[PDB]
């Protein structure tokens, strides 16, 4: 492979991958920033972060790599590892864990034109603010903002990445194919916006509207603590002769409390609201304490007496946890995800 | 290869010859000597394949690749000790509770101590496993069934001692 | 122009950092070390890990790099890079994460007269043996060997740094500016001694190392808050079912039983706050094994007194007085368990 | 009440437990790695060019 | 870009990145030190370390990186490998676990008078004396001493950007608010260097933590535990129930002080209020037994008094810890 | 004063690090490897990594290293840096999740006889085979195959420094006891390279676990819960514990079978026998609750002494099996 060699040693003798290819001193680098998300790998609520594995598209035209192929033997287009050509600083500013860079340096491919085209992988782990509210029926927004780090607005103007048949396609790309799907988040939205300056610098955010598949914690979370919630009901219908109302209270107040403190373990400890099933599980823990007060009460009250406020107990919990409980699942379950990535 | 696309390098798979005849190795090499048998997952196959998407264009890094693979089979019988036993039995303890006296005072909690051993065992399983929507383990559907069982149980067993 | 690029370009233009600075090859390098303890950062018992921040003062002398001040418009000293410099490569021996060196190449300061110091800061997780017999009241003899990993004692020699009264600091150095008290385990002592060994069993070439004892003793008052006083209690409440009617509704086996459930948490507690080695059992993990024997045992007497009230009483005294006995002898241990008195010096000043 | 209730959840549980079992335990691997193509993809099934 | 190469070309010939960038030795380098904090990653307790992503402005001038924008066709401002330069060694002082010193060699802004500015971000995880004694409702002072370390201020003097931290870009966090933060300058003196002080700049920021997620997942069922430790005192001997619900209660407190343990710091410099609330309350719960199973050996009197008193005691111990 | 930088720079003006450094190329490399074990970090049952601590001094001679002592003042050793060097390529065949190969390029130290010894400190995460059975008194017996990865034997020839692995420098571990040490050398033929026989040496340790800290927080508690089931069957009916106790047992077991499969890996080569008998205790508990049952429902004294007399006879079968 003569020509080739002849004309890599043609492009880079005198180059300089440290300076950026302005022709002019006021011209503007042009880059255009696509990301195609290979992989949702996870969301940690703890932590709050994503992380993902992406292939970026930044696509710039570098003036110094242009060449005329027919005098270069034909060769219109050619790879070239990517530390030896001059490469926009494009990182992941809301990044968690200080891994600003790709993952590895694949070559880029250089057109005849000076069209540079870099599809580097990576592997990111961004900030996501976790919507703690309608778990675990919550829907996610999750944001990834890719900037230059050193150069100005006024040195690199960064675009969102057109569509093969140069629309304004300004989403993630998925290729449905052999996009690895997540087993617990469903990606219903997928936008991307150019973000202007408000020495400024210009962002591409890049969103992932990923929804949570409820029936993992349904079945696992959901479920035992209604039919705990409903044995708690059920322990005033109990006679006082049998002598285990008081176990089974304190049983089931036990379980609710071991049931709450596993959740609050998944879900985040950001304080800033407080999710509707923990609201549910806090409501139901007094509920539990009201009625073991109340069973301590018709104890020590006779027993006619006792019975009827037992019954009238009974009857008056049921009713205000039903009316809690119904309340608090329509309004989990109405606040669905909105049609429109940007209400 | 990520430098390189098909118009670059081309992918096969590895040819081995008998009897002067050559073949593919479309399969996952497994040597004796340097092979350890794994004490969870047995291979039962381990193909290769070269893949070539057609529709891809010629100049993209993922019209070709060779993958290989691995299906490997789970040995139970350490779960089967050490899971499945202990919650099949303590879900069929609540069978019992049918037979105790209701003047022993003894079945709510019987029924209330088989709730907290099943919530525990599916706790455990649900630590074990991915929280993945596609589709419920097998045992945790035994263990949500079993939950079910036991509180219409104690519910049973609670209207009996009302009466 | 500035003459710190004179000095530079006089002292390095022709300097090998892979020779050592001696004349004839038979020399040795004496080095002054200077550990100076910036703080305890932990010591994780689990682990076995003593994790502590440290700055290494090393001085040597490097006639390649002597200069005057006279002859550089008065520089007295030069800061270089320390990958340009002969280092004597003090590592951590007995480290256990597999960092020997420092956490950072810190420049080094040619002083005139050919000088050199380093005073670069590392983290270092070192391995500490722990005595968990007399917990919570234990101390530590954690130690640090430092070592070249390169040459042996005739070739590198190390010495104890020499105070301004000439007093030689043949100790961890504590610095009043730097230092921080941790709030878990305090200091007591921290000796240096340079051990020296033969080589091979043919008399090899000499060993030399510096190990410093660090003596650290656990401040327990959070233990005594959080951990000895729930498990008195516990164990205290193992006496009150003897009390409990001996008929039906006396819940005294039920008692029994919880009490000892709740010992068993306490157990895996303990057991997940101290390691898992088998060189010693804890007298708190050995107090609350008789504990738990006690309570079986008095279960075992409910359920035979069952199948009686004097008997109860009878039981219950025995019990008491073998509890009380117990407990006493062996938190004894742990409270006579003082750290010992050395002829070191104190390592914190007054 | 109480031998009702045993008569109607007892068999219900054990025939639950049993179909879960049994369903667990029948589940093998295909005999062959890709459904839909005869090749075994086999050692002792050499494909000679 | 061929008047940049040109420019890069020759700034970097026979530049060295050891000596100081002074004309004189005598001179002082006078660096303008800027924290720029972006985001609040953790706070450990029980490991006394603060996590935190930030920015470190640095801003000094080099005499030899000077140029005429007219040679260069206008070109007034540059980006460069920051490895190529000298640059300040500051380290952080009160590292715990990470890195000392920067590692993120990140591009410097070099102007035509010699002035650059080098914006590296860190991930600084220092050691702070978390402070427990009104967990959760407690405030937290953490503290980053930042300074040079070869260089002595007689050398290399730092000076703060600002008397306050850049905050602008601070992603709020949803646990700690920031309710104040200044960074000060000093001059301390070393026992290894006792003829030359040492400049440090230490900021220092005054979190709050937000109480929301603890009370709700750990006071209130304390608090509900500690309710029905008295009501075991209304409940009939005839019952046969009483000592069940106090060791069921005695359970639940012991579960809450070992989750309590794990969310604080095992130093013995202070007790927490919420740990001396779960000591006292385990106390009662223990004087309450004692006082059950002596009963049990005139009994609804009793029992009617030692309602009302425990009623009394808790709701009086909630308000004095409160 | 300078007399080793001439000869540094003598030595490799022309050195080629890739060639093998013999005098003809049908010669055989000559590499003496001892392992030199410092510290056993960690045994990882559940994982089945053994984590160790290793000096792993190869010693070899260097055929174009030699020099001659009087041209450079007696100078009779040097400190090099090893990359510089050719090296022996020796692979831990066995890694499970660390390196492969030496990553810590210590210097080597080059005597002029051209003898290079050198004694890279590395962190050997290494498979084994833990065997469950006979916890928490099971004997491990964890090797490390090392050897080179692309010289085969006619080409580099490795020999053990001595029959049994370097511990004199072990600092003792505080939950296993090497009991034996010994290093094999082995040639043996994979099927990528038929024709060549590569060699590798596998050094082994048998390591006894100490059992004092499993028996005080694991076996004691299980002895205490297993005995507490008997009494059931002296508790009287009319008590009302009978139930209560023997749920509370029944789940005290339940949940040290869960620590146990927790502390004890998924394989399911062979079962262990503490599991077994905790398996064994929770059917007997079973058992023991459906005849309390049927006895309420309704033999006490005749399934206590059954009880008694079956639980002394397994605890002497198994105290005899764990000595
Ligand atoms: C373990 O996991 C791995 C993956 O991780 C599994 O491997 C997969 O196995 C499945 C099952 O066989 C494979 O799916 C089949 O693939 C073949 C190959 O097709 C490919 O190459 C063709 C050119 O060679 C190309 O035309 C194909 O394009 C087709 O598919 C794409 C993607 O959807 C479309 O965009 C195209 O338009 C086009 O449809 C492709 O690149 C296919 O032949 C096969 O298709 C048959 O089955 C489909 C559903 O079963 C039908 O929709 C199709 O119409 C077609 O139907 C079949 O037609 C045959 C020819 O006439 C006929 O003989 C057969 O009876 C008939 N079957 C039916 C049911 O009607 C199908 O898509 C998949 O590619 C593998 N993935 C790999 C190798 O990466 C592996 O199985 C797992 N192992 C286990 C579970 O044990
Ligand atoms: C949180 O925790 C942080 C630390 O982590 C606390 O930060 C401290 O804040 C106080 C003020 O609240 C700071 O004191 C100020 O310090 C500066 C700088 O002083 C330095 O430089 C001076 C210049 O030469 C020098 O004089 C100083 O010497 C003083 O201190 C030494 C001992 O250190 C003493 O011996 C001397 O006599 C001097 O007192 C020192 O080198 C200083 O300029 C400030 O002066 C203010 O106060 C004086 C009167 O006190 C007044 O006259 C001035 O006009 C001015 O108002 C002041 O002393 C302290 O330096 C900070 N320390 C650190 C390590 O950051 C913070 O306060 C805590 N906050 C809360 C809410 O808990
Ligand atoms: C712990 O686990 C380790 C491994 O994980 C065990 O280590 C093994 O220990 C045994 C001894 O206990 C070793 O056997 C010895 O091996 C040496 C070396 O043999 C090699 O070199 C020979 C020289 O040419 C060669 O003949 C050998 O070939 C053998 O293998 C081939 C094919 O596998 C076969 O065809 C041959 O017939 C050989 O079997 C091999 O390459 C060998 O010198 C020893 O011989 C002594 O003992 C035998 C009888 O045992 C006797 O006949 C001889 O005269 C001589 O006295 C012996 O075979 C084995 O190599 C070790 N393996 C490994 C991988 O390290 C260890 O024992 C376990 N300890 C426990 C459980 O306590
Ligand atoms: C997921 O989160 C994203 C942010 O993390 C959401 O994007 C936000 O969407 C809202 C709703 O449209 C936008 O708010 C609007 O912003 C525009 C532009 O504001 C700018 O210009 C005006 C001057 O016209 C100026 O006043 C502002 O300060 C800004 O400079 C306004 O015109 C509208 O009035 C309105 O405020 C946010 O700007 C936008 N943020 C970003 C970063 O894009 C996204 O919608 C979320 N998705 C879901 C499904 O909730
Ligand atoms: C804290 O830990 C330190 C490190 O473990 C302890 O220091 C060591 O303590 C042991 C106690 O057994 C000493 O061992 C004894 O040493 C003497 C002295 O002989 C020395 O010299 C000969 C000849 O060179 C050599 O063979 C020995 O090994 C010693 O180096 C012997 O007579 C005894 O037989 C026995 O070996 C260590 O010498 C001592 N080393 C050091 C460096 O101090 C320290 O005691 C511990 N302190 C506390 C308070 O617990
Ligand atoms: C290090 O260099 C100094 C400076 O040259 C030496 O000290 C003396 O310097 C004067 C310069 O006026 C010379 O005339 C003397 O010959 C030097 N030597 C003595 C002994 O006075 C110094 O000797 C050198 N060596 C050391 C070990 O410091
Ligand atoms: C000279 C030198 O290395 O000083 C570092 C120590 N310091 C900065 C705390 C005095
Ligand atoms: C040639 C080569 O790389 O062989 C490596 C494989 N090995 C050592 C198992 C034969």
């Amino acid at each position: 492979s003569e020509a080739e060699g002849r004309l890599r040693e043609k492009l880079f003798s005198g180059y300089d991958s440290s300076v950026r290819p302005a022709r002019e001193v006021g011209d503007r680098v042009r880059v255009s920033v696509g990301l195609i998300l290979a992989q949702l790998i996870s969301l940690n609520e703890k932590d709050e972060e994503m992380s993902t594995k992406v292939y970026l598209d930044l696509e710039w035209t570098d003036y110094r790599l242009s060449w005329d192929p027919a005098e270069h033997d034909g060769i219109d287009s050619l790879r070239i590892t990517a530390e030896s050509v001059w490469l926009p600083d494009v990182v992941l500013l809301n990044n968690n864990d200080g891994n600003f860079d790709v993952a590895l340096d694949i070559s880029v491919v250089v057109s005849s034109d000076g069209s540079v085209r870099w599809q580097p992988p990576g592997i990111y782990r961004s900030s996501c603010s976790i919507q703690v509210t309608y778990f675990p029926f919550d829907w996610q927004n999750c944001t990834m903002v890719f900037s230059s780090y050193s150069y100005d607005s006024s040195e690199v103007s960064l675009q969102t990445g057109l569509g093969p048949d140069g629309q304004g396609h300004q989403e993630i790309h998925i290729h449905e194919g052999t996009f690895i799907e997540n087993g617990q988040w469903e990606i219903i939205h997928k936008p991307s916006r150019l973000i202007q300056p408000p020495g400024q610098r210009q962002e591409v955010i890049f969103y992932l509207i990923i929804r949570r598949k409820p029936l993992f914690y349904l079945v696992n979370v959901i479920a035992p603590c209604i039919l705990i919630t409903l044995l708690a009901i059920f322990v005033f219908y109990l006679p006082p002769d049998a002598g285990e109302k008081m176990g089974l209270s304190i049983f089931a107040l036990l379980t609710l409390t071991v049931f709450l403190l596993l959740l609050a373990d998944k879900v985040p400890e950001t304080s800033l609201s407080v999710p509707i099933i923990i609201k549910y599980l806090m409501f139901t823990m007094v509920l539990v304490t009201f009625s073991v007060i109340l069973s301590v009460v018709v104890l020590n009250l006779w027993q006619f007496v006792a019975m009827v406020v037992d019954r009238l107990f009974l009857w008056t919990f049921i009713i205000f946890t039903s009316v809690g409980t119904l309340v608090i699942f329509l309004d989990a379950t109405y606040h669905l995800p909105p049609p429109d990535p940007f209400p | 290869s990520l430098k390189y696309t098909a118009k670059e390098i081309t992918l096969s798979l590895k040819q081995d010859a008998k009897e002067n005849r050559t073949y593919p190795v479309e399969w996952i090499i497994i040597d004796p000597e340097g092979f350890t048998e794994n004490g969870e997952w047995e291979i039962v196959h381990r193909p290769a394949r070269v893949n070539v998407d057609p529709r891809a264009p010629l100049d993209s890094p993922s019209r070709q690749d060779i993958t290989f693979y691995l299906i490997i089979r789970r040995k139970p019988l350490f779960y089967i000790i050490n899971i499945l036993v202990p919650c099949v039995l303590i879900s069929f303890m609540v069978n019992l509770v049918f037979y105790l006296p209701a003047d022993s005072g003894e079945k709510t909690s019987v029924a209330i101590s088989v709730l907290l051993a099943q919530s525990v065992f599916l706790l455990l399983i649900s630590k074990r496993l991915p929280a993945t929507s596609m589709a419920i383990p097998l045992i945790g559907k035994f263990l949500l069934f079993g939950m079910v069982l036991v509180t219409m149980v104690v519910v049973i067993c609670v209207i009996v001692l009302n009466i | 122009k500035n003459e710190e690029l004179r000095l530079y370009h006089h002292l390095f233009n022709n300097y090998d950092p892979g020779s050592r600075p001696v004349r004839e090859p038979e020399d040795t390098v004496t080095i002054s070390l200077k550990v100076t303890l910036t703080n305890l950062i932990s010591l994780n018992e689990k682990e076995e890990t003593l994790t502590t921040s440290v700055w290494i003062g090393i001085d040597w002398q490097d006639y390649r790099l002597n200069y005057s001040k006279d002859d550089f418009g008065g520089i007295e000293t030069l800061r270089v890079p320390s990958e340009l410099v002969w280092l004597p490569e003090i590592v951590l021996e007995n480290n256990i994460d597999g960092q020997f060196g420092v956490a950072y190449d810190a420049n080094v300061l040619v002083y005139e007269g050919g000088s050199v110091t380093w005073l670069p800061p590392a983290i270092y997780r070192s391995v500490c043996a722990v005595e968990v017999t007399y917990f919570p009241f234990d101390w530590q003899n954690c130690s640090l060997i430092f070592r070249s990993q390169t040459y042996n004692a005739e070739e590198v020699e190390f010495t104890f740094a020499v105070d301004n009264d000439g007093k030689t600091i043949n100790k961890i150095d504590i610095d009043t500016e730097a230092y921080t008290e941790n709030g878990e385990w305090a200091i007591d002592f921290c000796p240096g001694v340079i051990r020296r060994h033969h080589g091979g069993a043919t008399d090899g070439p000499g060993e030399t190392d510096v190990i410093y004892s660090l003596i650290i003793r656990r401040k327990p008052l959070f233990y005594v808050i959080n951990i000895i006083v729930p498990c008195v209690l516990i164990s205290g409440l193992v006496l009150l079912a003897y009390f409990l009617p001996a008929q039906a509704g006396g819940q005294k086996c039920t008692v029994s039983i919880n009490v000892l459930l709740a010992q068993t948490v306490f157990l895996f507690l303990i057991a997940q706050k101290i390691p898992e080695t088998s060189l010693s059992v804890p007298l708190l993990g050995r107090f609350l094994i008789f504990v738990m024997v006690v309570a079986t045992l008095i279960v075992m007497n409910c359920v035979i007194v069952l199948n009686g009230n004097a008997l109860d009483n009878i039981c219950f005294w025995a019990a008491l007085v073998l509890f009380s006995v117990g407990s006493s002898l062996i938190f004894l241990g742990a409270y006579f368990n003082r750290v010992p008195d050395l002829p070191y010096a104190p390592c914190i000043q007054p | 009440v109480d031998r009702l209730c045993l008569f109607v959840v007892t068999p219900v549980m054990v025939v639950g437990t049993a179909w879960i079992f049994l369903q667990g335990v029948y589940n093998q691997p295909p005999p062959q790695p890709f459904p839909g193509d005869p090749y075994s993809y086999n050692v002792q099934d050499k494909r000679f060019i | 870009s061929e008047h940049e190469t040109r420019l890069v070309a020759k700034l970097f010939k026979d530049y060295s990145s050891v000596v100081r960038p002074v004309e004189d030795h005598r001179q002082v380098v006078e660096v303008t030190v800027g924290l720029q904090l972006i985001q609040l990653i953790n706070v450990d307790e029980v490991n006394q370390i603060v996590t935190t992503n930030v920015r470190l402005k640095q801003q000094w001038v080099d005499y030899n990186l000077k140029w005429n924008p007219d040679d260069y066709g206008g070109v007034k401002k540059i980006h460069i490998p920051s490895e190529k330069i000298w640059r300040p060694d500051l380290v952080l002082y009160n590292n715990a676990d990470g890195d000392f010193a920067i590692v993120k060699f990140t591009k410097v802004l070099l102007q035509y008078t010699g002035h650059i500015t080098w914006t590296p971000p860190a991930i600084f995880k220092s050691y702070c004396e978390i402070i427990v004694t009104h967990f959760p409702f407690d405030e937290q002072n953490c503290s980053m001493k930042l300074g040079t370390w070869t260089y002595d201020g007689s050398v290399v003097a730092i000076n703060p950007e600002s008397d306050q931290p850049d905050l602008s870009n601070f992603m709020e966090s949803g646990e700690w608010v920031i309710k104040e933060s200044r960074g000060w300058k000093h001059s301390v003196t070393y026992s290894c260097c006792p003829d030359t002080p040492y400049l440090d700049i230490t900021y220092h920021f005054v979190m709050q933590r937000l109480p929301l997620y603890f009370i709700v997942n750990v006071i209130i069922p304390c608090l509900l535990f500690s309710f029905l430790t008295g009501l075991v005192f209304y409940l009939p001997t005839d019952s046969g129930e009483k000592m069940t619900l106090s060791i069921s209660v005695l359970l639940s407190l012991t579960v809450f002080l070992l989750v309590i343990v794990e969310l604080i710091p095992s130093t013995s410099s202070a007790v927490p209020l919420i740990g001396k609330y779960m000591l006292f309350t385990m106390v009662f719960v223990i004087a309450s037994i004692i006082i059950t199973v002596i009963v049990i050996n005139v009994a609804m009197v009793m029992d009617h008094i030692l309602l009302g008193v425990f009623m009394l005691v808790c709701i009086i111990g909630t308000l004095a810890v409160f």
